[PDB]
Order: structure tokens, then C-alpha cells, then sequence
RNA sequence: GUCCUAAGGGGGGCUCAUGGAGAACAGAAAUCUCCAGUAGAACAAAAGGGUAAAAGUCCCCUUGAUUUUGAUUUUCAGUGU
RNA sequence: ACGUACGACCAUACCCAGUGGAAAGCACGGCAUCCCGUCCGCUCUGCCCUAGUUAAGCCACUGAGGGCCCGGUUAGUAGUUGGGUCGGUGACGACCAGCGAAUCCCGGGUGUUGUACGU
């Protein structure tokens, strides 16, 4: 028998399209951003955390009723700036980028005429609260030692109060319950991969020059990996706003408007689809 | 209910002297216009939280027979609908139906206007939050009538409709978005739904200066047919209960700053 | 288009199965014989449902299997295709691009007969992909792959005749 | 306008013993220097909650720490009754232990940065003798 | 400009629900221009959000937590229906009666407790349950029986089920009493 | 004291407030400055007496931590 | 008449019934591989819209079998901590 | 206008097939020391962004067959009540209304849009 037939069509529904898309875990998203503790009124951000090939975007979100805000975003290719230019996926890039977020919410908001109504009704027993934000990893696994801990560690060792637990970062023993913050330092500055840098010096030549071939042409040692982190991140957070310009080529938008609609070809109209039905039926009647 | 979930889905639909958050249901007829969607989407979207919609054609007039709204209240646990219907007669009408105890306690009809009607989408302005509770101002002279009316039952709607979460505290960042109802006694008056975020500026005094701008949607209703509570039905839903933290005041007996028992004589 | 690198097929996966359809010293020596064929720990494979029949019962291990992928996965289907001979039938190649074939003897694979495992046969079955079946197999994004990138009867035909040098019948 | 701390930056483990003194550098927050009763001191870097360096040598319990004003020395003081002066960029011991104590050297006191003379910095240290 | 609305009659408030009412009728214009109407309606609606952030501000307690800075709202006042009835005592069941005539109190809940020493074994067991005291000796390796019970006993039953045969006896006859007792109270 | 929780022999030693060796009593814990993990300050705990009161005249516990 | 470190709860991973094409014994019905599969399986209830990266199914952790406090609600207390 | 990350409506977006895709971005990909996890580095996780490649994913367009979504017609009509009514032995035959359909038929379409960062 035939299945997919007219009534199963009919009675089909459709899921979200970002389900479809599979992009987006609805049954979290709901307890992310309509759930909350006490029901005091209060707008609620989330550390977005995501990943490409090539990149790490990290957003700090609000989420309103026609559409997500972004209030600041910060990607680990703009570490270029700073003076990263290689291995801008692992987890000490993503730890720049987790700061460099950091830096920018905190110097956006100017804690680094139009005023709130808590600076309106502020009294005279009250502090500086920190910025709050909740993690969204998406549909990344939480495993020990994964690079969206590693943008929570960076933004929180920036400044954003984000609730977090230390049992799934690198170098943490399930079986005595400790971290290990050597190994933590080590990550943080990049010491895995110089380790692994060393190991296939020492092993495998022909491999370590395929696999590191930009740090050699480049001419980045392994041991200097640490320094240059530490570099990074003293810029960081010197200067969360520095303006950085990449090789790809520059237009304008309405430049790029007309570069994209030159090939971009537009859809048929309703003479035309009516003149090839016509000539789809003399060719069907010859 | 065998099951655990079941037992706790059981447990949360049944009646407490607390009441659970209160649930819409947005539902359509047979025939619905396109304005009357949008009027339903827009106000799903100020009340995501506490509402479920449905997504078929009904075949319910819910002045003629109700059962199935009854159905759909007990099947749902929801109990605020609104009723999407089009028709020659009345073009577009959004039919705002109360229960209590999984019957009609009370039913009301707003006319939406085609003209001045504008979506959400057609302000270009920051939206309200998900979940985030809206202040509320209702202006005119037509919520004041002695004698109950369709004026009356449609504040007592809109109070309900976006009543949201009650809670004891509130943070005064949660102050920014009202939700204003204009209307005004009298040839059929015109009810006007707006909502405005707001804007707050220095003025060189303690208080600050409240600046509004319009956030959607933009309804204008003219109220229609009504549907009133039986008046031992709206006794009894107006029964108020009493929290055990509600102390029962005893002659003579009092509690001190220090948590004393303390007795009076005279 | 049909030059293009990214269609060239090769072979997913290997699996390999014994069903005795009866546990315990049987089937624990058929995976030991899998054990040692393949180098990893097989997986037992309960009966889903109960036949009076064939003597079996629900939630009962039955069966035995082993996946294998790489060029372990080659080096294996070179020594059943070596014992089988280079030769297969149209029958047994499917329509979506995969095939297999059965053996009643495990010694002639190469492994010595040891007298306190016995003989025991098992069903090869290859699969055959072409790179980005990552598509249809990582979490997020997960989609189709397209037709064009779908491998054919034909296809999988030619491909075992040229790389193997083997005869259809 | 210094604001009110409120919550945990960090824990950071690395003591086998309890901590007995702890201090900021100088310089800025980034730099602690903490002694403990592991016969050891510890810098660490406060930015990423991660340790920087481990000062051993003495055989007692370091009673206390203390930066130089200008911040390029740290002295500890401890009970094998001796004194040791450390390089805190680097987490290296400059020059020998400081011995002549009797007993237990308990306190630390470095002289002002204004009132250094003949090319060199002075450093008072209270005992137990 | 000011922060302080003049009307011929005050508003009024429900600051639990955040509701400023204003009797005041809104003189909207007998014109058909949009930007005038919304002016005037903008106008008014920046007047009641004004006047209620003044209530707000000034008539509500304020604490400054690390949550924030909240106010402290009254309770609601607006009259509003309810939509499940006020719960009522469930019907006395024949127990309940049986109890309130004959003064038995209810049981402590250490008293109650689904636990219990055994001297023998010198541990703590439970009651009933699994493992329960109730089952005792179903699993142990010997059970001494008499020959009248083994004589009087049916074929094909055994002796290491009596104990789970006088279990269900009783659980029956207590669903037999609950659902009486439920036929009873959904007849009142 | 604050309370005497449990006799090991009766209950109605229990309800009575017999204090006798092995007896779990409540004691206010005030003096030892004990601080919970959230901030509270705890000074109410449980101790079990160690001793034989009517032989001895006095109570002697030992706080159950 | 046999079986169980009980149920429950939280988190994570996966997708079912069936149909088509393939594989020594294996042959309608044993297991394995691919494709199609709005749930047509399972679990609760008695939808006229229950649930699909789950409310289904397996893993990890708890299993401590009915905690403590209360000047508050209701009932009781000749044994009123 | 195109791409990416979060989204809002949740098929006008779904099911099947074909053609094309500058730039960059996605993506396929390459390697298993460390973190981590599997029968299988298939998935998950870690390192590379070099090299190949637009073959697939993705986007645009086209094409049938379905499906789906809008507006008119059906029609103020069937049907249900008021029983307002004029006569009628009364009923009934007719008007006056209040609610209010659906089938069939005709026409159009096969996605719009928010924030941020880029091309």
C-alpha cells in the first residue's frame, strides 16, 4: 500500500521551522526564558554560546515577543585585534571571546536626560549590583572539558554573574570531587596544544608540520602560547571596543545590494507562466 | 490516576484555596477573518505564558450552545477563552468567554475595527519581554456605572486577561510597559486598547518625568452581545477564601514585636 | 559533475552477525569467535518477540554482532570476498546501494579451529556511503541527504567490479 | 567609589595546610600572595583564579608575607626562625635566608619606599627571642 | 516640565495589580485625524502612567536586595471571580464516624512509622513493604510445617505463599471498605 | 535544653521528657556560633546523653554532627 | 509457583508500530543493514486538538521507606516538652 | 539584496525531482596527545582552518501531482427559535424577524519579518 497519500497529507502537521531546521531545543528554551524563581518582574539575559568550523559567537539575549534582542556579541575571529590569529576555535579562544564579552557588556553598560527608575528609587543602604545572565549551550553536550565552560569561565572571570558549578571544567576528578587548577591554568593559557605541539615534534614531524603549518609559517613557538594569552587578555581588557578590519574585500551596502540582486534572477510573472503553460500545451498537442 | 504524573497533573487541576495563574485558551470558528488572526495573535503574544491555542475550525456559536466550550474548558484546564469568528453580520469579532467550575459563568462580544486596527509588527519599537507583567490604566467615564454593564464585564475582562503572575514584590524595572483602555459613556461608544512602553526622564525632583510611545497593538472594539453570570453562580465565584497564614483575630489575644503570645485585662 | 571528489564511494561500515538463537555456551562462543575476528567486545542482541516456533523468548539474548568501520572494515570483506571467491549474485546487492552475504564456516577466514568452540557461520553486510553523510548523522542541522548523493544498485555494482576485480552472477 | 563585594570570585585549592596570612600586591589585585603552614607561600593570579607560582624552602610554618612598597619584593616570615625574600615575577628566592633569629620570627615590617637609602631597602622583623 | 497631574476627580489604585483608575472622561476629538487622536490619547495615557509611577514611588516600602530594588505591593482589592469552587471537607467516612463517636485519637507519625526492631536478627525492619515483616520467613531456607495444615492443605499450593494469600485477603477487603466509602460519599 | 526528642526505652518516657543515657534531646546551640552553608545561624541542634543522670546529677551530651 | 540495591524524582542520549529492498543455516514468523515512515507503537486517560531531540525507551545519581520549624488553619487533648 | 547566530508567526514554510550559486559566511573536511564517550572517534568530545570541494547540507528558481493558505459566490439560503403576525373551526397557507451553515463553483498564492555581526 501507498502511505503518503492524500489523506496523510492532510492530516500532517508541521513542527517549528527552527525544529525542522534543527536549530533550536524549544523544550529548553521554554524553561530558559519563561521560568523563573521569584516572580518579581524582572528582565532576564542569557550568554548564548555557539559554534562553527571556523568561529565561536558568543551573544548576551534578551528575549522579547516578536524576537530575540541582542544586547552586545562577540566573536573569537575579532581576537585578530588582540593578537590571535590561530587556532581561534579552541578552548582558550573561547575563553578570550567568554572576556571579551565580558568587557563589552560591562563597558556598555559603564561599569567597567534618560536614567533608570532603580537610580530613580536607589536608597541610601544599596550597592552596585553585578550583571546576571543564565548559559545557554543549545544542542551542545555538557562534558567535562567543552569550550562552551570555557566562554562561561571568561565571561564570569570578566565579571558576569553567571550561576556555574566548577565539576565540568578540564582537570576536574569525579572521584574525589576536586578540581584540578593546574590543568585549568594550562587550558586557559593554551598549554594543551603546545604540549600536543611538542609530542608531535618530537613524534610525528610530517604530521605536526600538516596539522601547524600556519603556526610555523607564522613563526609561533609553543612556548610562547602562554605569553600571548596573557597578552590577549590584558588588551581585552585595556580596550573591550577595538575596531578590527578583515581581508575580505570592502563595499558599501548599497553596493553590496547591487552586487547581490546582479545575480540574484527575479521570479516569474504570471504572463510568463501562462505563456509556458500555453507552449507546455501545443507541445503536448503536437 | 495510578500513574505519579498523572497523580500531580491531577493534583494541579483540582481546586485550592490559592488559585493556580490563569489560563486562556485562543481558538477560532469555522470562518475567521485574517484581522481577527491577527488580533489573536497579538494578544497570544502579551499572554504567551498562560495560554494554549488551537489550530482548527470549530463549528461552535457560543450563544446558541456552549457545550463544547465546556468541553474544551474541562479537557483543557484553560478557563478564559477568546472565540475568533467572522460573519456577514459582524465582520470581526473576538468573543471573550469566562468559565467557572468548567461552565459559562460569563460571555462577552467586541467588534474589532478593520480601518484603525494595527499589528504589533507595524511599530517600530522595542517589544515587551517575554513573561514581563504590564501595568494597567483604565480612563473614562463608562467603567463607572452603578447598575452592572458590558462596560463593566469588559474592564473586569481586560483586568483579568492581563492580570499575569500576582506576586508581593515587584522590581522597578518591571514598571515600563502599560496596557491603556479608553472609554466613555454615551451611537455605540468606541472601546480603545492601546499599549505604550515608557520612557522615564530627569525633571530636577524626586520623581521622574514619564514620556510614553507606542508599542501595539491598535484596537478599537464596539462591545456587542453579552452573555450574564447566574447570580448564585457569581456569589459563589466571588467567594473569597482565606489563607491559613490569615490569623483568625481573638479577643483580647494578641502577638507582640517578639513573637509573645500576649493577653489583655481590663 | 559526476568527477567531482565528494562522490566517490567508499565503505561506511562492516557489521557482522552470528544469530544461534539460543544463549548461553553458544553464544558466548560466538562471540568470542567475533571477538577475535573483529578485535573489540560484540554487542548481544536480545529476541523482541516470543515465537513458540523457533524456541525463543522475549528480552532473551539471541544473536551476536559486531561493527567495524576503517580499513579493518576492508581487510575483512577482502577475507570473506577471498573466501566466498570474488563471486556474488544480483540478489544479494540492494536497492539503496549496500549489500552482504553469508558464510557457513569461519576457519577457512583464517582463524585455527580450536575443538572446544566449534563452527560457526555469519552474515557480512557492507554499507556504502559518500562523503558528507555527516549530514544525516549530527546532532544539530540534521537533514537529508540529496538524490543526486544517494548511491544506486548499478553504482555499487560497477564499484565492487572495479575495485575488487569480482564477478555478478 | 569602592562598591560592596558580595559573592565568590573564586576558590582555589593548592594548600595542603591551613592558610595563615594572606595580601594583595601593591600594584593591583591581580597579584596574591598567601602563606601557609605547608612550609610554603603561593602567588596567585586573581584575574583567572589560577595559581602562579609555589615559594618553597622554609621548614616551619610561614607565619607571614609581605610586598615591598614599591611591590618587586615579597619576605615571608616563618618558625624554622628565619626570613627568605622572594622575586615575585619570576617566584625565585633572591640571595640566602635571613638568619640570626632565636626563635620564631612572627612579624614583618618593610621600611617606606621614601626612606631607602644607600641603594638598598630594609626590612624589620619581629620575633618570639 | 512637571511630575504631578491635575484632574477634576482623583484617581484611584489597586497597586497589587498595578491598575490606576481614572474616572475623568478622556475628551477625545470629533475629528477624523489620526495623529491628533493618538496625541490626545498618548497624552492621557502618559498621564495615568505617570500618576502611577508616583503612587508607585511614593506609597510603597522599598528594599534594596541583591535581586534588585522592589517594591512592596498590598494585596489586590479589585473584585475578581474565582474559577474552581472554595474546597470543602470531603463526606465523613464510616471510619471518620466511627472515630469521632468513640473518641479514637489519630496516630502520632512516629507512631505510625514503617519501621520496627527485630530482637532476633538485633536490626531494623520494616513493617510491610518490601522485605516487609509481614513477609517474614517467605524466603528463608526452612519452614517448619504441621501435618493437619499439610494434610488440610490444597494440591499444587505451598506453604510459601500463605502469608501473600492473607495479604490480598485483606487488601481486597480494604478496597471493598474505600469503595463503599467513595459509592457513599458520591451519593452525598 | 529545648526539648527531649526521643527515649529509647518509651514513647511515653519520650512525651514524660525522661532524661536518661542514650536519650536524643534538643539543646540550643547559640554559644558554639554555628553558621549553615546559606548564611543562617544554626542554635538549635541534636545531642544524645552520654551519662546516667540520676546517678551522676548531671546531664552530660554529645552533639550528633 | 517463581523474580527484584523498591517505587518515585532529576539530568542526558535515542526514536517507535509498520511497509519496501538486502544477508549461511533462517524457511510468512528468530537477528542484522539501509530507505520511507504525525505517531497509526508505547505510556496515561476516555478529545471534539494527551505526549516525539518526549509524558515513550535505556543509561548516570539518589534511594534517607515518609525531615525540621511555626506565635498561623481545622479538629482534639484528665499523659496540655 | 546575500550570509551567519539567536528568534517571532509555525506547511503560503510540508512531501517529490531538476537547474544554478560572484563575494564572504555556513558546510562537507583533515588529525585522535590532552578533556570526554562509544561495539565501532558512526555520534559526542578535543586539536587543525592548512589542502580539496560546491558533490551533498544550505539558499534561489523551475516543474508535476498532492496538501495547505487567502477573497468572492453559495446566502442571509437550508436549518433552529421568537410563535410578532393576516385570514383560518384550529391546524394550516402565507408574510415579520432573531440567530445562523455546509457541499459545489470561481479567482489568487506556495513565505513574511525582528535584533546583532558581516559580505
Amino acid at each position: 500500500k501507498l502511505v503518503k497519500n492524500s489523506a496523510y497529507y492532510s492530516r500532517f502537521q508541521t513542527k517549528f521551522k527552527r525544529r525542522r531546521q534543527g536549530k533550536t531545543d524549544y523544550y529548553a528554551r521554554k524553561r530558559l526564558i519563561t521560568q523563573a524563581k521569584n516572580k518579581y518582574n524582572a528582565p532576564k539575559y542569557r550568554l548564548v554560546v555557539r559554534f562553527t568550523n571556523r568561529d565561536i559567537i558568543t551573544q548576551m539575549v534578551t528575549s522579547e515577543i516578536n524576537g530575540d534582542k541582542i544586547f552586545a556579541a562577540a566573536y573569537s575571529h575579532e581576537l585578530r585585534a588582540y593578537g590571535i590569529n590561530h587556532g581561534l576555535t579552541n578552548w582558550a579562544a573561547a575563553y578570550a571571546t567568554g572576556l571579551l564579552l565580558a568587557r563589552r557588556v560591562l563597558a556598555k553598560l559603564g561599569l567597567d536626560g534618560e536614567y533608570t527608575l532603580t537610580e530613580a528609587a536607589e536608597t541610601e543602604d544599596g550597592e552596585r549590583r553585578p550583571f546576571k545572565a543564565i548559559l545557554d549551550v543549545g544542542l551542545a553536550r555538557t562534558s567535562t572539558g567543552a569550550r562552551v565552560f570555557g566562554v562561561m569561565k571568561g565571561a564570569s572571570d570578566g565579571g558576569i554573574f553567571i550561576p556555574h558549578s566548577e565539576n565540568r571544567f578540564p582537570g576536574y576528578d569525579i572521584e574525589t570531587e576536586e578540581l584540578d587548577t593546574e590543568v585549568l591554568k594550562k587550558y586557559i593559557y593554551g598549554g594543551h596544544v603546545a604540549e600536543y605541539m611538542e609530542t608531535l615534534a618530537d613524534d610525528d614531524e610530517e604530521r605536526y608540520k600538516s596539522q601547524f603549518v600556519k603556526y610555523i609559517e607564522d613563526d609561533v613557538e609553543a612556548d610562547s602560547l602562554e605569553e600571548l594569552y596573557a597578552e590577549a587578555h590584558k588588551q581585552i581588557r585595556a580596550d573591550p571596543f577595538r575596531k578590527y578590519v578583515s581581508d575580505a574585500p570592502k563595499k558599501s551596502k548599497e553596493e553590496w545590494k547591487a552586487e547581490s540582486l546582479k545575480y540574484k534572477k527575479a521570479k516569474l510573472s504570471r504572463e510568463e507562466r501562462k505563456a509556458r503553460v500555453e507552449a507546455k500545451i501545443k507541445q503536448l498537442l503536437a | 490516576p495510578r500513574n505519579a504524573r498523572s497523580k500531580r497533573a491531577l493534583e494541579k487541576r483540582a481546586p485550592k484555596i490559592v488559585e493556580n495563574p490563569k489560563t486562556c485558551l485562543f481558538l477560532r470558528g469555522t470562518t475567521c477573518s485574517q484581522i481577527t488572526q491577527d488580533a489573536m495573535n497579538d494578544l497570544y503574544a502579551m499572554r504567551q505564558v498562560h495560554a494554549k491555542r488551537f489550530h482548527k475550525k470549530n463549528a461552535i456559536h457560543p450563544f446558541e450552545d456552549a457545550t463544547s466550550l465546556c468541553f474544551f474548558s474541562e479537557k483543557n484546564d484553560c478557563s478564559l477563552m477568546v472565540f475568533g469568528s467572522s460573519n456577514k453580520k459582524r465582520p470581526h469579532t473576538l468573543t471573550f468567554v469566562r468559565m467557572f467550575d468548567y461552565k459559562v459563568l460569563d460571555m462577552l462580544e467586541f467588534y474589532l475595527d478593520p480601518d484603525t486596527y494595527r499589528s504589533i509588527s507595524q511599530f517600530k519599537t522595542s517589544k515587551i519581554p517575554i513573561g514581563m507583567r504590564p501595568m494597567m490604566v483604565f480612563a473614562g467615564t463608562a467603567f463607572e456605572s452603578p447598575v452592572p454593564n458590558a462596560f463593566t464585564m469588559a474592564k473586569s475582562m481586560l483586568i483579568d486577561f492581563f492580570r499575569g503572575e500576582p506576586s508581593d514584590k515587584i522590581d522597578v524595572e518591571g514598571l515600563r510597559f502599560v496596557v491603556v483602555v479608553t472609554a466613555d459613556e454615551p451611537q455605540k461608544p468606541i472601546l480603545r486598547l492601546r499599549v505604550y512602553g515608557i520612557r522615564t526622564k530627569r525633571s530636577g525632583t524626586r520623581l521622574p518625568r514619564v514620556e510614553v510611545e507606542e508599542h501595539g497593538p491598535r484596537m478599537d472594539f464596539r462591545l456587542g452581545r453579552m452573555r450574564e453570570p447566574d447570580p448564585a453562580m457569581l456569589k459563589e465565584a466571588m467567594k473569597k477564601a482565606k489563607t491559613p497564614q490569615e490569623e483568625r483575630t481573638k479577643k483580647n489575644i494578641s502577638m507582640d514585636l517578639l513573637g509573645d503570645k500576649i493577653g489583655r485585662i481590663h | 559533475k559526476a568527477q567531482n571528489p565528494m562522490r566517490e564511494l567508499r565503505i561506511q561500515k562492516l557489521v557482522l552477525n552470528i544469530s544461534v538463537g539460543e544463549s548461553g555456551d553458544r553464544l558466548t562462543r560466538a562471540a568470542k569467535v567475533l571477538e577475535q575476528l573483529s578485535g573489540q567486545t560484540p554487542v548481544y542482541s536480545k529476541a523482541r518477540y516470543t515465537v513458540r516456533q523457533f524456541g525463543i523468548r522475549r528480552n532473551e539474548k539471541i544473536a551476536v554482532h559486531v561493527t567495524v568501520r576503517g580499513p579493518k572494515a576492508e581487510e575483512i570483506l577482502e577475507r570473506g570476498l577471498k573466501v566466498k571467491e570474488y563471486e556474488l549474485r544480483r540478489r544479494n546487492f540492494s536497492e539503496t546501494g549496500n549489500f552482504g552475504f553469508g558464510i557457513s564456516e569461519h576457519i577457512d577466514l583464517g582463524i585455527k579451529y580450536d575443538p572446544s568452540i566449534g563452527i560457526y557461520g555469519m552474515d557480512f553486510y557492507c554499507c556504502m556511503t559518500r562523503p558528507g553523510e555527516r549530514v544525516a548523522k549530527r546532532r544539530r542541522c540534521k537533514s537529508r541527504i540529496g538524490a543526486s548523493h544517494r548511491i544506486t544498485r548499478e553504482e555499487t555494482i560497477r564499484w565492487f567490479k572495479q575495485r575488487f576485480d569480482g564477478i555478478v552472477r | 567609589k569602592v562598591h560592596a563585594v558580595s559573592r565568590l570570585a573564586h576558590r582555589i585549592p593548592g594548600h595542603g595546610q591551613p592558610i595563615l596570612s594572606c595580601q594583595f600586591s601593591p600594584v593591583s589585585s591581580s597579584r596574591l600572595a598567601t602563606g601557609s603552614g605547608d612550609n610554603t607561600a603561593r602567588i596567585w593570579d586573581t584575574d583567572s583564579g589560577t595559581p602562579k607560582f609555589t615559594l618553597k624552602g622554609h621548614t616551619g610554618w610561614v607565619l607571614g608575607v609581605s610586598w615591598s612598597p614599591d611591590g618587586k619584593y615579597l619576605a615571608t616570615c616563618s618558625m624554622d626562625t628565619t626570613v627568605r625574600v622572594w622575586d615575585p615575577e619570576s617566584g625565585k628566592q633572591v640571595n640566602q635566608e635571613f638568619r640570626g633569629h632565636a626563635k620564631w620570627v612572627l612579624a614583618l615590617a618593610w621600611q617606606p619606599y621614601h626612606l631607602w637609602r644607600d641603594g638598598t631597602a630594609r626590612l624589620a622583623s619581629a620575633s618570639k627571642d | 516640565l512637571p511630575v504631578t497631574v491635575e484632574k477634576p476627580t482623583p484617581y484611584t489604585f489597586d497597586l497589587g495589580l498595578l491598575l490606576a483608575n481614572d474616572p475623568n472622561p478622556v475628551n477625545v476629538p470629533k475629528t477624523t485625524d489620526t495623529q491628533v487622536l493618538e496625541q490626545h490619547l498618548a497624552s492621557v495615557a502618559r498621564d495615568g502612567a505617570q500618576v502611577l509611577i508616583n503612587q508607585l514611588l511614593t506609597t510603597t516600602t522599598i528594599t534594596a536586595t541583591k535581586d534588585g530594588v522592589l517594591l512592596t505591593l498590598p494585596p489586590p482589592t479589585t473584585p475578581l471571580p474565582r474559577e474552581k469552587p472554595v474546597p470543602q471537607p470531603k463526606p465523613e467516612t464510616k471510619w471518620q464516624a466511627f472515630a469521632r463517636r468513640r473518641g479514637i485519637k489519630p496516630k502520632t507519625r512516629e507512631q505510625r512509622r514503617n519501621l520496627q526492631y527485630n530482637p532476633t536478627t538485633g536490626q531494623w525492619e520494616r513493617k510491610w513493604g518490601y522485605k516487609g515483616a509481614n513477609k517474614r520467613g517467605e524466603t528463608d531456607p526452612i519452614i517448619e510445617v504441621s501435618a493437619a495444615k499439610e494434610a488440610m492443605r490444597p494440591e499444587g499450593t505451598s506453604v510459601r505463599g500463605d502469608k501473600r494469600r492473607e495479604i490480598r485477603a485483606r487488601v481486597k477487603k480494604n478496597q471493598k471498605q474505600m469503595l463503599r466509602n467513595q459509592r457513599i460519599a458520591a451519593e452525598k | 535544653i529545648l526539648s527531649v526528642k526521643k527515649n529509647p526505652s518509651n514513647p511515653l518516657y519520650t512525651q514524660l521528657g525522661v532524661l536518661t543515657k542514650g536519650t536524643i534531646i534538643e539543646v540550643n546551640v547559640s554559644d558554639l556560633g554555628i553558621v549553615t552553608a546559606s548564611g543562617k545561624i544554626a542554635w538549635g541542634r541534636y545531642a544524645q546523653i552520654t551519662n546516667n543522670p540520676e546517678n551522676d546529677g548531671c546531664v552530660n551530651a554529645v552533639l550528633l554532627v
